[PDB]
């Protein structure tokens, strides 16, 4: 099919056609001519669309664009494209179909570009940004412009937010702009959550931000700097500021941990040369000896043992100590020594549970505490702090279930007499799953050492996932337990009938295992490991069809939760694991860092059992400022430069002075 | 409704004959600043 | 054919000057087509992606086709099978 | 949009300007 030209373009005209070329070529004789040309009638458009004045720009001859701009050429939008162009010196010349949206303005486009020297120019005339509403912002401008243009107002609001995170303008602009970039990180990452379709444009400024802050703490030069940084306050505040806004590749700064690691090892000088039996000599001593210590400094907080418990390591060991003083206690009260008899309805409390009555008070006041002082929206945020909720919620039961059957009941009676709900072994239940989650807790002490920290930290971050597959499992489980049991559930069978009095699957002969929809989802669960044996689908009647549907159905709920979804989920965790690796330092950091904090404050300096018994300043920070700036502004300009500048200066210089000779 | 933009920490800015030196210095003409260190030496900056 | 060439290195200046003269090109698939395939089947099976390298070609679409996201869509299926 | 998206480094622009330089130089001792 031969097909015609259905899109083409005007043809240019001969005055067209002599213009344009002169100004290609840009002879100055011919620019001569031009302007004669010019009496004698300018605007006439190359097919890119380019007029005179554009092209001119291109061709970097600042007499070809006075002239032009004498002639009165429309200038349009010749300043936005001598700002992409990146040209200086036509910027300020021009100082002194539409390629752009037309919400750009010229300062937009600058802090797009991020070039230093024209972003200085153009600020020095005082030109503004219109100011961005909230990501929830309900109001009438808001909800108008969206129903009328919802791509318009999107597009108008991501442009500003591009411009507004230029590192640039932030150093140029802002009085502060560690906090800037910290806020405005934060700020974009929240943003994109709210706008789905611009997600990697928002995830991307929030790390070109957070590359900027890291950046510009990387240019300190002294000790004293980095002190004048850390300490400013608008203590560290300005650590805790990074630690709350998620700043990893901050805190994680080399000299940033060296000053942490060097506040927290206080008192023990020339740690790291120690060799490590020296250091587990010394670990085991001091941690030993945390009852003594902890009694020293309830009687003389200031005397020489009253500081000894001060610093953060030896606090920290002296806790770690007491937490596994506590969990061997609970270890002991298993042991058949403790208990005299089994056959008392309302025992009293043993000599044991009299010893861990106090650290359980300890710990709930201390929970107490920590939940009341960082308040209720701080506390959620670590997780670990559920199992410590649950872990004290359930000891609490425990206790009063066992007041309550002490008070209750007054007299001894056989334990196989006792009938289902006794209070009694409600509370030895709530018992050992408190002990469970209580041992459980040691996890938590992994990130204090660098081998087992980024292996546990590497482990939580691969939590995620196995619940997203556990929530298709279960639909699984959920369909294969309903058919089953509405084709088994015809034939139930009492206890009586079987033998030694059992039903259900935690007998010696299994039975009954379909006959309830609870019965078969436990009958369902326990085939994953296979501890249910095969001869649960027969009937007694023997029928067999039913058999035959029960047992194909079986088959295909084994295979498809053992061939299938197992394997999938070995490859899933195989590609995560690989990703998760590569940033594990940086993550493990950060959470000793968290961890090494908390135990900088006086507020719970004792032990579980003992614990129930401006303008200056401002000044510094600015002069500080100011020269990591300056040093950031000339590392950045390097990469730019050199090579460009070279290349110039050779052709142009050889251009020139030959033709002068 | 607007973010006002301005320069907050503001260095001194250099003399218009000390930018004619510089640019002199980088375009690479000899005479030109031979001419400007003969004047400078005349009236009594290199160290700008 | 030239133009064909010239799609190939898929760029619009010379496409479009080429283009101004009248130029047509066969469409590919007959028992006439089974008769040159006996002969030389290798040469047959270079030709055809030839011309389906030209019609694929987005400066030639663009210059040439009414609507060139229909053209890009129904193409992109024909070139598939 | 395409044009800015591979005519980026401009080498063929000084390259131009150096075909040019050669041009003229060989016109000059032709000449
Ligand atoms: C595993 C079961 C049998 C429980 C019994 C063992 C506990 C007594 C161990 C297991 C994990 C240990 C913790 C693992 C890691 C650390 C960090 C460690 O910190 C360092 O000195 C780190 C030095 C470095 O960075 O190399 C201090 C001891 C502590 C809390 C350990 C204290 C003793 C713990 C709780
Ligand atoms: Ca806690
Ligand atoms: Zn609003």
């Amino acid at each position: 099919i031969p097909l015609q030209i259905v899109r083409a373009e005007t043809e240019l005209s001969a005055e067209e056609k002599a213009f344009l070329n002169a100004v290609e070529k840009g002879d100055y004789a011919t620019v001569k001519q031009a302007l004669q040309e010019a009496e004698i009638y300018i605007n006439c458009m190359d097919p890119l669309g380019r007029s005179a004045l554009l092209i001119a720009i291109e061709n970097e001859n600042l007499e070809i664009m006075e002239l032009l701009l004498n002639h009165s050429v429309y200038v349009g939008d010749a300043l936005l494209y001598a700002i992409r162009k990146e040209v200086v010196g036509a910027v300020e010349l021009l100082l002194s179909f539409s390629e752009f949206t037309p919400d750009i303005t010229p300062i937009m486009l600058a802090a797009h570009t991020n070039n230093y020297e024209i972003i200085k120019l153009l600020v020095q005339k005082r030109v503004t940004i219109p100011r961005p509403h909230q990501i929830r912002c309900n109001c009438v401008e808001c909800v108008s412009s969206s129903e009328v243009d919802s791509l318009r107002h999107s597009r108008s609001r991501l442009n500003i937010y591009k411009a507004l995170a230029s590192p640039s303008l932030i150093a140029l602009s802002s009085e502060d702009p560690i906090l800037t970039a910290f806020r405005l990180g934060w700020e974009l990452k929240e943003l994109s959550k709210v706008e789905n379709e611009f997600k990697a444009e928002y995830e991307e400024l929030s790390q070109q931000c957070k590359l900027f802050a890291k950046d510009l703490l990387d240019q300190a030069r002294s000790s004293r700097e980095l002190e004048i940084i850390l300490n400013h306050r608008d203590d560290l505040a300005k650590l805790k500021v990074a630690i709350k806004y998620h700043q990893k590749e901050f805190v994680a700064q080399p000299n940033c941990q060296q000053l942490l690691a060097t506040l927290w090892y206080d008192g023990f000088p020339g740690w790291r040369r120690k060799h490590w039996v020296v250091k587990l000599l010394t670990c085991m001593t001091i941690g030993f000896l945390f009852p003594m210590l902890s009694i020293a400094y309830l009687i003389s907080p200031r005397s020489n043992l009253g500081l000894f418990i001060k610093k953060p390591f030896i606090k920290f060991i002296c806790h770690t100590a007491s937490y596994l003083t506590f969990l061997f206690m609970l270890l002991l009260a298993s042991q058949h020594i403790v208990r005299t008899d089994l056959h008392v309805q309302g025992p009293p409390p043993t000599v044991v549970e009299w010893m861990i009555l106090p650290w359980v008070l300890g710990f709930i006041w201390g929970e107490i505490k920590e939940m009341w002082d960082g308040g209720f929206t701080e506390y959620i945020h670590d997780w670990w702090n559920l199992m410590d909720f649950a872990m004290n919620s359930l000891y609490l039961a425990t206790i009063s279930l066992k007041i309550v059957a002490y008070v209750k009941y007054n007299g001894s009676r056989p334990r196989e007499e006792w009938e289902m709900w006794h209070p009694t072994l409600i509370a030895e239940a709530l018992f050992a799953i408190s002990n469970i989650l209580s041992s459980l807790r040691l996890i938590s002490l992994f990130t204090a050492n660098s081998h087992l920290g980024p292996l546990q930290i590497s482990l939580g971050r691969m939590l995620l996932d196995i619940l997203k597959f556990l929530f298709i499992y279960c639909l699984v489980l959920l369909a294969f337990a309903n058919g089953l049991n509405q084709l088994y559930f015809y034939y139930e069978t009492r206890a009586i009938d079987e033998p030694n009095n059992c039903k259900g699957i935690r007998c010696e002969k299994q039975n009954n295992a379909f006959s309830t929809l609870f019965e078969t989802l436990q009958s369902l669960f326990w085939s994953v490991f296979g501890l249910l044996n095969l001869y649960v689908t027969n009937v007694k009647a023997r029928h067999e069809f039913t058999e035959f549907v029960g047992a194909t159905m079986f088959g295909t709920y084994n295979v498809i939760s053992l061939v299938v979804l197992l394997n999938m989920l070995i490859a899933m965790m195989n590609n995560s694991y690989q990703l998760i690796a590569d940033h594990a330092d940086i993550e493990w950091k950060f959470a000793r860092t968290k961890l090494w904090m908390s135990y900088f404050d006086e507020g719970g300096t004792l032990p579980p059992p003992f614990n129930i018994i401006s303008l200056i300043q401002n000044q510094h920070y600015q002069e500080v400022i100011r020269n990591l700036v300056k040093r950031y502004v000339a590392a950045m300009i390097r990469n730019s430069k050199t090579h460009e500048g070279l290349t110039e200066e050779n052709f142009k210089e050889l251009k020139q002075d030959i033709s002068s000779f | 409704d607007r973010i006002p933009l301005q320069i907050v920490r503001a260095e001194t800015e250099l003399s218009a004959e000390e930018k004619a030196f510089l640019n002199a210095v980088e375009k690479g003409d000899y005479a030109t600043v031979k001419q400007a260190l003969q004047e400078a030496e005349i009236y009594y900056n290199i160290n700008c | 054919a030239p133009v064909i060439l010239a799609a190939h290195r898929n760029n619009y200046e010379i496409l479009t000057m080429l283009l101004k003269q009248d130029v047509s090109l066969p469409k590919p698939h007959c028992t006439l087509c089974s008769a040159k395939n006996k002969k030389d089947s290798l040469r047959h099976s270079r030709f055809r992606l030839d011309i389906y390298r030209c019609l694929a070609s987005p400066a030639l679409i663009m210059l040439t086709e009414e609507d060139p996201i229909l053209r890009a869509f129904e193409l992109s299926a024909d070139l598939k099978e | 949009s395409m044009r800015q998206k591979m005519q980026s480094t401009d080498q063929a622009t000084v390259e131009n300007l150096n075909e040019l330089r050669q041009d003229l130089s060989k016109f000059r001792n032709e000449i």
